[PDB]
Formats: structure tokens, C-alpha cells, sequence
């Protein structure tokens, strides 16, 4: 059944839809175009027009594509609708995938898109090359689609399509690849094999990246759901989080995986050092959870192993993590939760967790869970209609300056200023948990 | 291509002037006419235009400049359903304010609260022709612009001598400073005072040029359609994203398993290699959610066929059954090119439904892609959906082809090797295919994998059992 029980908490305000006002254009369509209107002016040069654009394909609009003079059903000519051919095939393919599995969300990874294609298809960035440049510019491109174009599931060919990848570049791409919303290794027919198991360094780089990714899978799944709900992006440029900090405006070698996870990969070829910007905010190292006070200045780490990537938690956010990674996402969904609290400068933290059956287009039952932490207390509100068969096993609080008095169900790592509280809280209803 | 963008002279073009203008509860309107003799630099100057300004919400301002009798091409409602149905906003209740000069015709979009100008064509000619539409805005010194891809350049757009060309093309190596596969005419303008968005709902080819010759500007050089703009006020970067999602519609939700790691290669020669990759990931304790196959699965690269030697139905079923039994997923590539030189389901049903793009003489359009000589479906055809759906239903059934869990779409620009260069390298489809190698010979048929595959049926390793 399709109750969609517990949904609708994170939708944005539905603006006043005065029905009898209809279109302001006074017509029966948003374009103001009747069914035999707006087809294009006749007596046009459709192959080689008077003003020719800087087309990389060649001297005509037809080079390496379909002739741009072809008249389609309804009288539309390829000259005008060429930029929509990618989008309209993609739309037709989505519907075809729905016909053969009507109850499931259709995942479609398409090359050519147009504005609005986000509503029915996802993207991969096409035929890149096994070079450091394509690895570098990858972040500009995922940010374009996820942050600007409303196509949140996007990634390039990890370790590069064309050419032969080196151990170091593929190890590097494996770790960065783990923070793409679409994560896929692909290669050209005359490229040497570049599966992660072909090099020990690349294999361990993958184990590290995929482990972090899978711990954060529900975290990114929630971000993509919130984007589905309101259009709030599942990847964020630094300036999206720090709009008043001009240092962040041109940055495209770091990004936020969701709202909070700062991804600062090593960008320079045959190097183990990275110079990266930390905004004026509290951050916490991944894994250790060790506080790092950003000062709105570039910082330099050295001796970044080729199997490793620099990742920080942004303060002010609650990160719901699977306690462990697993070899399948079917196995992953049976792992309990580690709710990681990263206090902001005000000592507070906010975060969401979306749970459902993971497949169905219209869910029967969903859990739209909100987490709030302030004054040593974690509050869990929202909806809990989805039987997950798993609960919260640990509540990790970062930036705990000193060990607390009581030693009941609590480990304190003094080095990393990290408290871990062992608990057994099911996700069946709202709850409050005192930590400090 | 040439250098039309760089050597164009619009000095002789007269621009437009507003002959009359009226206001509504949520709108501004004006009739526009040539302010002087036509220049017709790149087609015929339209003598008359319409200006339509709709305050749709407090966040979204619609500014549309079009022809007077709805003949100029506009993006079909089918493809991009328009926002603002049943919505209207009193002008003073809008975050953005629209202002215009009558003569010469220019307009400004400003912030209603601060009076800050976000978009300004003051002192810049409007040129509206059959095959060329030019509009230029002022920008602040050292602006921070994002979008107008798909591109592989710096995320924050270059501001000096920067060409950004929007026209979908098969661009191998995703080259910097060149038009790539997708077309997204949206830019974010980020300032210390706030973020705003400028969306051009136009699907024609265009050169956008951003430069600081005298002052900073951005110009649109569009070879068709109308100036159909949505301005979105933010003022937060996320606000612009959310407001732009009101126009595009919010993105579809993704399957949970899709966020798992995907492995693909162009060159996976048979069901044995696909099996061996899957088992080698598990043996080496690297999680793998989904294994893929490119064009190699097909019969001589023909869509909705299987290689009967290298991907035989029986062993293809055993492969996909074992993938599914391990709780993993299977995805394969599909492209629009339908081989027409021999009988195949896609061609046969294609001609029957009569859904292929056609030449003036009425014969189906000919190109060449990987299968060889090929036709291209017409997605505007009212039977195109049924044709495509039924192809999928007949093929991906776990008997005639693999029961896939998701789709990969490639070469949907569409890609057409035949036009290298246009037209058809001055030869026939058959001769171009032979010389270009469409299709190439598949590698020699193997006895099986080059080593045993732990966890996979005997049938997928008959040379090791
Ligand atoms: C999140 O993603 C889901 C799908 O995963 C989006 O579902 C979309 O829902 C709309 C409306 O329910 C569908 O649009 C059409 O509505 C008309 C009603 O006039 C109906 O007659 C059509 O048959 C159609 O249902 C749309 O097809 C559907 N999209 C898909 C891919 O199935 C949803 O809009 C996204 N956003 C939110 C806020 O949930
Ligand atoms: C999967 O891994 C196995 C090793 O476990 C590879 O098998 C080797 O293949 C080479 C030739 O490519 C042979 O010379 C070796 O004798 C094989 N080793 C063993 C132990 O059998 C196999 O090639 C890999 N296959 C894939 C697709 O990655
Ligand atoms: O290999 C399993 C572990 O993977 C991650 O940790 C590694 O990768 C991190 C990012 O480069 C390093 O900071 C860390 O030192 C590595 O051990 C993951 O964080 C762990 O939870 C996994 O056990
Ligand atoms: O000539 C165009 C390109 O053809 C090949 O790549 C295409 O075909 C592959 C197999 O279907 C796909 O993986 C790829 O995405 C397509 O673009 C060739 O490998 C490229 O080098 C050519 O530029
Ligand atoms: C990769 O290197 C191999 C030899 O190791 C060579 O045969 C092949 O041509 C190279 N491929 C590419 C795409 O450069
Ligand atoms: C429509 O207007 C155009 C000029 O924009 C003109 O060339 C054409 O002949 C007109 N057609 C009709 C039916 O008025
Ligand atoms: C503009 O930049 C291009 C390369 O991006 C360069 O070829 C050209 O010289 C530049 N134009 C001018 C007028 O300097
Ligand atoms: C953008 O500017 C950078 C830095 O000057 C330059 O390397 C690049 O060529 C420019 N890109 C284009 C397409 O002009
Ligand atoms: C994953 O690990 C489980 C438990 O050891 C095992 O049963 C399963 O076969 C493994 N699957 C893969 C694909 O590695
Ligand atoms: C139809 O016209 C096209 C375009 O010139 C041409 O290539 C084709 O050979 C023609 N076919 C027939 C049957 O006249
Ligand atoms: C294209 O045409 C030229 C002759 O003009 C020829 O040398 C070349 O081999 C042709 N290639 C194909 C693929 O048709
Ligand atoms: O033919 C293939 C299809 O068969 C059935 O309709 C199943 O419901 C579906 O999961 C499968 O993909
Ligand atoms: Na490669």
C-alpha cells in the first residue's frame, strides 16, 4: 500500500494557488502557446545559421549530431529542440523503466540533459580522461548539477574513462569518489583494467573511502530526500554555508557532502600535502572527532597517505551514521546507528534522519526524524512510522573539554575531546537522552 | 565554426522603443517597435515585440520579450512545464522590482528593499532577429557567477574574455572552454549583499560572453527563440536553489542501493569477465553494490539485442540471478541509434509505429553510430513512448535480455559519427561505417574466464569445472 504515513514535515510553503486566476498570460498553457503555435519562423538556415556559435563539434550545428533541419511531429525542427533531445529520450526511458517496475523509483544515469531534467533523470559527467585535471575539475561539475541545476545524483568516471590511470591518481580518485552522489569507476575499451583490486594502494584507498561513504549513506540519502522535498542542495559550495566570507567565493577544490561534511582532497599530482581553506567556524576531524578551530584562513596538512583523504564535520550539526560499513547496502541497513553530535560555537547541533523501504516511489511508511542537541541533552522529534528493525546504539558528542563525573555507559577519549555514550534507543517514537 | 562572437558589429542595429505600456495587479506590459532602420546582421530584425512582466511570487519575477503573433519557437510545455499557475504577487509585495526606459528600450531588475540593481540592459542594444537574439547586462566589478553549463571550467565563472557556449554535443575528454553534453542556462549571482538567480528558458544554441571591456558585463548571443527570463531573489544561496527548484520542479528521489559503489568498463567482452570482476571485489573485501556492462553486451552493438556467443540468454540469466542472489544490482547502457541495415526488434517495431525522425522527402533520417547505419526516434511522436516502453518490456525480461535494476543512457545528444565532418563525410552511410569501423569485430570467443570465479555457477566457468 501507499499511505506515505509520516511524510510532509520538510516540504516548503505551498504558495497561494488561486485556481480561477489561472495563468496571468490569460491562456490555457504556461508558454502562452496554443498546440499549433510557437513552432518557429520559416525560411531559416538550420544547418549553418547567419550567426554561428563557438561549436566545438565543427563548423555547422549538425557536426557529430543529427541534421538540424529535420521536422519532427508537431512541426518542431531539430535546430530549436536539439538541446532537448537528450532530455526527451531520458524522460521516455524513465517512463519505460517505470512501466517494467511501476512501484520502484527509476534510477537513470544519462549523458545529455537540459534545465528541468532533474525531475525525472540523474547524470554522469561523460567521457573524462585518467588525468589530474579531470580529477580537479570534477568538483566544479558535481557542484554545478547538485547545487545549481537541481540534478543531485551526479559523478564523473572515477579514475578516468580515456587513457591509462596510475596507482596514485586512482587511489586519490577512489577517496574523492566516495563523496560523489553518483560513485562509479568506468574506463575506455583500450584502457588497462582499473578496478580498485588491481593495485593494493587503490584497493585500501577504496576500503577507506567506501567505509566512510557507507557510514554516511543514510546521511546523504536524507540530504537527497530534503532536496527532493524543497530543492535544498545535497552538495554545497563553501559559500552556500559561508555567504559573507569572500575567501570561499572562488573555491572549487573543496565542497560540502550534504550540509556539514567538508571534503578537502589532495589536488596536486605526485604529492602527499594539501593546502585547504577552513572557514571561521568550529570543525571536527573525521573518525578521531578532534576539534579543529577554523580561522577563515588556508591551512596546510603534510604526509596525507594515498589511501587517505582529509574530511571534517562542520559544527552545529547532528550526523546520523550507521555504526559500521558493510559489503552490501542490504547488509548496511541492518547495522545500528551512531548519532554523532558536533556542537557549533553556541554549543547547539541540529540534524535529520530519513528512513523508508529504500526502493518504492510512494512509500507506505517513512520516519522523518529531527535531532536537536543543547545543554548536554539530545532530543529526537518527528515521525517514526517506518519499522527499521534497528535503533541507536551509540551517541557520540564531540568537543567535550573534560571527562564527566558519572561513568555509566560512557567512554571518554581525552586526546580527541570525544564522549561516546552506549544506549539502546529504538526509532519507534520521539525520545530525549541526557549525555552531560 | 568562425569568430562571429568576437568580430560581430551591432553598431548599425537601431534597438527597440516602447510605443505603449500598461500595468496590472501583478504585471507590467509594453508593445516594442524597431527604433530605426533594420540592421539584419544575423537574420531579419523583427519589426514588433511584446514585453510581458509577471510578478508570480515575492521570490520569482517573470520577464519575457517575444514576437507579437506566437510564431518564434518556445520550449514546449510538454518538456518544461512553466511555474506560476494560480500564483500572482502585488508588485510592492515582491523582493524584486522591474523598471524600464521607453526610448531607447532597456530594463532593470532591482531589490525592492535596498534598490540594488541585479540586472541592467541600460545603454545596451536589444537585437531580436529570426536567427539571432542579443541582450547584455551590466554587472558589478569582479562579480561571482555560477552555472551556465554543462561546463568543465572553474565553478566561479571567469569574468574576463570568457566564452560560455550552450549547445549539447558529444565532447570527448569534457574539454575546458567548450560546449559539453548538457544545457543549463541558469546563473547564480553571489554578492556580499545577497545571492540572486537569472534563468533563461531557451533551448537554442547560444554564446554567452563575460568580459570587462570598459565596464563588467555578461551578454547572451542566442540563434533562436525568445528572451524568456525568471529572476529569483534569494537572498541566501540555498534560497536561490529552492526558488530555482520551483521552476525546474524538485528532483526525483533516488533508490538507497544506488548510493552504493558502481563498477563499469567499456570492453567487458563476455558474461565470464563481468562475473570475474564481481567475485574479485568480494575476494579482495572491497564493497560493490552494482556491476554494469557497456555496448559489449549487444549483438554487434545493436540496441535491444544480446551477443548470442558472448552474452547468450542462458548464461546472461545465470549472471544476473547470481548478482541478485548476492543482493547486488545490474545496469547496462542504451542509446537512441537503431540499426536499419538488418532486421531487429527496435527497427521492425520502430518502422511499424513510424516514430523515426524523417527527411523532407519523408524517408527516415540516416546517420551512423556504433551498430553502423542507424535511425533516431522522434520523441515528439505521440507513439514514441509506447514504442520505447514496449522495446524495454520485450528485452529486459531476463529471457531476451538482462533483468536490469536501473538504466544507463549514453550518446543521447544525439551522437552521430556520420557527420565527421557534416555532411556524412561526403560518402554513404554503408561506406562511412566500413571505414570508421561501425561495428568493429568483437574479441575472439573465449572458452570461459581466465581463472575460476568463486561463488558463481559452473556454467560461468565451464573451462574450470
Ligand atoms: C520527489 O520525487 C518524487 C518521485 O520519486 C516526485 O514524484 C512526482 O510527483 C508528481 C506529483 O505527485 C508527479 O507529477 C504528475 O502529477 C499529475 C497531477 O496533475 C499526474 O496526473 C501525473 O501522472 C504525475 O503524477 C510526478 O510524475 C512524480 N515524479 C516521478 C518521477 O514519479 C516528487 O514530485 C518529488 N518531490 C516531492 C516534493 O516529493
Ligand atoms: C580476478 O582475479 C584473479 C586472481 O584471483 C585473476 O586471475 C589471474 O589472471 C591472470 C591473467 O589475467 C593469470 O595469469 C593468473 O594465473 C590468474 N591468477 C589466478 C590465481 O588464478 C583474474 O584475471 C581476475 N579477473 C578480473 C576480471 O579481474
Ligand atoms: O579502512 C576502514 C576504515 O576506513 C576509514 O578510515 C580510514 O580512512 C580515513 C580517511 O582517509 C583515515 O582518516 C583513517 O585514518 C583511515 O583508517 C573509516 O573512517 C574507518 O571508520 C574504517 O574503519
Ligand atoms: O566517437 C565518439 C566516442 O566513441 C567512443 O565512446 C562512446 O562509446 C563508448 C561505448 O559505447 C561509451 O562508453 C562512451 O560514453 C561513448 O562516448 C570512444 O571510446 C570515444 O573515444 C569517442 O570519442
Ligand atoms: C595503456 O597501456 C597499454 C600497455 O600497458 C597499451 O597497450 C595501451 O595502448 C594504453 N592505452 C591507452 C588508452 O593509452
Ligand atoms: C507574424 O509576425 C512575423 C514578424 O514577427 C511576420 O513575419 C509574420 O508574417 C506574421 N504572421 C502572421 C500570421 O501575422
Ligand atoms: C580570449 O581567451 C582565449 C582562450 O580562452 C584566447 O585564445 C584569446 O586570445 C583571448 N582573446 C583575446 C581578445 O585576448
Ligand atoms: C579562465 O581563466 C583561467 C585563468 O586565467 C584560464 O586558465 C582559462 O583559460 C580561462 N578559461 C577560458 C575558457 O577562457
Ligand atoms: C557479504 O558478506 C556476507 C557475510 O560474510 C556474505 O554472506 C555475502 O556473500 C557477502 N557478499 C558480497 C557481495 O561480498
Ligand atoms: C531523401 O533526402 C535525403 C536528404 O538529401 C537524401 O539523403 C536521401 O537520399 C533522399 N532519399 C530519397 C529516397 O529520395
Ligand atoms: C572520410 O573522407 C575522407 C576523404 O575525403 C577519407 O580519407 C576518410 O577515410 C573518410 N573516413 C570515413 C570514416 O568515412
Ligand atoms: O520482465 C521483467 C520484470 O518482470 C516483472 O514484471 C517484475 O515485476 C519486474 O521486477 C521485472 O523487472
Ligand atoms: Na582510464
Amino acid at each position: 500500500s501507499r499511505r506515505n504515513l509520516g511524510a510532509g514535515h520538510w516540504k516548503s510553503p505551498k504558495g497561494k494557488v488561486d485556481p480561477r486566476a489561472g495563468w496571468q498570460n490569460g491562456k490555457q498553457t504556461g508558454s502562452g502557446c496554443g498546440p499549433n503555435e510557437c513552432k518557429g519562423l520559416p525560411n531559416r538556415h538550420l544547418i549553418r545559421p547567419p550567426y554561428m556559435i563557438q561549436n566545438g563539434a565543427g563548423p555547422t550545428l549538425a557536426d557529430s549530431t543529427a541534421d538540424t533541419d529535420l521536422v519532427q511531429s508537431g512541426g518542431y525542427v531539430q535546430y530549436d529542440t536539439h538541446n532537448l533531445y537528450g532530455a526527451m529520450m531520458s524522460s521516455h526511458s524513465h517512463n519505460a523503466m517505470r512501466a517494467r517496475r511501476p512501484d520502484d523509483r527509476a534510477l537513470v544515469i544519462t549523458r545529455s540533459t537540459f534545465a528541468g531534467s532533474g525531475k525525472d533523470v540523474s547524470h554522469w559527467l561523460g567521457d573524462n580522461v585518467s588525468g589530474w585535471l579531470w580529477y580537479q575539475l570534477s568538483i566544479s561539475q558535481i557542484l554545478q548539477f547538485a547545487s545549481l541545476y537541481q540534478i543531485p545524483v551526479v559523478g564523473p568516471d572515477v579514475c578516468g574513462f580515456g587513457g591509462n590511470v596510475t596507482e596514485t591518481l586512482c587511489a586519490r580518485w577512489a577517496t574523492l569518489g566516495s563523496f560523489y552522489t553518483f560513485f562509479r569507476n568506468h574506463a575506455e575499451i583500450y584502457a588497462n583494467p582499473q578496478e580498485f583490486y588491481r593495485w593494493p594502494t587503490v584497493a585500501q584507498a577504496a576500503r577507506n573511502g567506501i567505509s566512510i561513504r557507507y557510514q554516511l549513506l543514510d546521511y546523504i540519502y536524507t540530504a537527497i530526500y530534503k532536496q527532493n522535498q524543497t530543492g535544498t542542495p545535497a552538495l554545497n559550495p563553501l559559500f552556500f554555508n559561508y555567504p559573507n566570507d569572500p575567501n570561499t567565493y572562488p573555491i572549487d577544490l573543496q565542497f560540502f557532502y550534504g550540509d556539514g561534511i567538508l571534503v578537502s582532497p589532495v589536488t596536486e599530482e605526485n604529492s602527499t600535502s594539501v593546502t585547504f581553506y577552513l572557514p571561521d567556524d568550529i570543525f571536527y576531524e573525521w573518525g578521531t572527532g578532534k576539534p579543529v578551530r577554523g580561522q577563515g584562513e588556508y591551512v596546510s596538512l603534510d604526509n596525507i597517505d594515498y589511501t587517505d583523504i582529509t574530511i571534517h564535520y562542520k559544527g552545529g550539526i547532528v550526523y546520523p551514521q550507521r555504526i559500521e560499513s558493510a559489503n552490501t547496502t542490504t547488509a548496511l541497513r541492518q547495522k545500528g546507528f551512531n548519532i554523532v553530535v558536533a556542537p557549533g560555537l553556541d554549543g547547539r547541533a541540529e540534524g535529520s534522519l530519513y528512513l523508508d523501504d529504500g526502493v518504492s516511489v510512494v512509500q507506505d511508511t517513512v520516519s522523518e526524524i529531527d535531532f536537536v542537541y543543547e545543554n548536554g541533552k539530545l532530543t529526537m522529534t518527528g515521525s517514526f512510522e517506518y519499522e527499521a528493525g534497528v535503533g541507536i546504539e551509540t551517541i557520540t558528542v564531540l568537543g567535550v573539554e573534560s571527562k564527566p563525573e558519572g561513568d555509566e555507559d560512557v567512554e571518554y577519549d581525552a586526546e580527541n575531546k570525544k564522549l561516546v555514550k552506549h544506549v539502546d534507543v529504538p526509532l519507534t517514537g520521539e525520545n530525549e537522552i541526557t549525555i552531560l | 565554426p568562425g569568430d562571429d562572437l568576437y568580430v560581430k558589429d551591432l553598431s548599425g542595429c537601431p534597438g527597440y522603443k516602447a510605443t505603449k505600456h500598461w500595468q496590472t495587479r501583478s504585471g507590467f506590459y509594453a508593445d516594442l517597435t524597431l527604433a530605426g532602420p533594420a540592421c539584419n546582421v544575423f537574420g531579419t530584425d523583427l519589426p514588433d515585440l511584446k514585453l510581458e512582466v509577471e510578478y508570480q511570487t515575492s521570490d520569482r519575477l517573470h520577464v519575457k520579450i517575444l514576437d507579437t503573433n506566437n510564431t518564434v519557437y518556445q520550449v514546449p510545455d510538454s518538456v518544461f512545464p512553466r511555474p506560476g499557475f494560480g500564483e500572482w504577487c502585488s508588485p510592492k509585495d515582491s523582493k524584486l522590482k522591474f523598471d524600464f526606459q521607453a526610448d531607447p528600450f532597456s530594463f532593470t531588475v532591482s531589490r525592492t528593499d535596498t534598490g540594488e540593481v541585479l540586472f541592467d540592459t541600460t545603454g545596451n542594444k536589444l537585437v531580436f532577429e529570426s536567427q539571432y537574439v542579443y541582450l547584455k547586462t551590466h554587472l558589478p566589478q569582479n562579480p561571482h557567477l555560477y552555472g551556465l553549463g554543462e561546463h568543465s571550467d572553474a565553478f566561479m565563472l571567469n569574468t574576463t574574455n570568457y566564452t560560455r557556449t550552450i549547445y549539447t554535443r558529444d565532447a570527448y575528454g569534457t574539454p575546458q572552454g567548450e560546449n559539453l553534453y548538457g544545457a543549463h542556462p541558469i546563473y547564480f549571482d553571489h554578492r556580499q549583499t545577497g545571492t540572486h538567480g537569472v534563468f533563461l528558458l531557451n533551448s537554442n544554441g547560444m554564446d554567452i560572453f563575460i568580459d570587462n571591456n570598459a565596464t563588467q558585463y555578461l551578454e547572451y548571443n542566442i540563434i533562436g527563440g525568445v528572451l524568456d527570463f525568471y529572476f529569483i531573489a534569494g537572498p541566501s544561496p540555498r534560497d536561490v536553489a529552492i526558488q530555482y527548484a520551483e521552476i525546474t520542479q524538485t528532483p526525483l528521489m533516488t533508490p538507497y542501493w544506488g548510493l552504493g559503489y558502481h563498477q563499469c568498463k567499456y570492453g567487458y567482452q563476455d558474461v565470464y569477465e563481468v562475473a570475474a570482476v564481481v567475485a574479485n571485489y568480494s575476494t579482495n573485501n572491497i564493497p560493490l553494490e552494482t556491476i554494469w556492462t557497456d555496448i559489449d553486451y549487444m549483438d554487434r552493438r545493436r540496441i535491444f539485442t544480446i551477443d548470442p556467443e558472448r552474452f547468450p540468454a542462458n548464461l546472461y540469466k545465470d549472471l544476473v540471478d547470481t548478482i541478485h542472489a548476492r543482493d547486488q544490482h545490474y545496469i547496462v547502457m542504451v542509446d537512441p541509434a537503431v540499426y536499419y541495415k538488418e532486421s531487429n526488434p527496435a527497427l521492425d517495431e520502430g518502422l511499424r509505429y513510424d516514430i523515426f525522425m524523417k527527411e523532407n522527402n519523408g524517408s527516415e533520417y540516416q546517420g551512423v553510430v556504433w551498430a553502423g547505419p542507424s535511425h533516431f526516434p522522434d520523441w515528439f511522436h505521440p507513439d514514441s513512448q509506447q514504442y520505447w516502453s514496449e522495446q524495454f518490456l520485450a528485452f529486459f525480461d531476463g529471457t531476451n535480455g538482462p533483468d536490469i535494476d536501473a538504466l544507463w543512457i549514453d550518446m543521447n545528444e544525439p551522437a552521430n559519427f556520420y557527420n565527421r565532418p557534416y555532411p556524412g563525410n561526403n560518402t554513404t552511410p554503408e561506406n562511412f561505417a566500413e571505414v570508421d569501423g561501425d561495428p568493429p569485430a568483437a574479441p575472439a570467443v573465449r572458452d570461459g574466464p581466465d581463472a575460476p570465479i568463486p561463488g558463481f555457477p559452473a556454467s560461468l566457468q565451464p573451462n574450470w569445472v
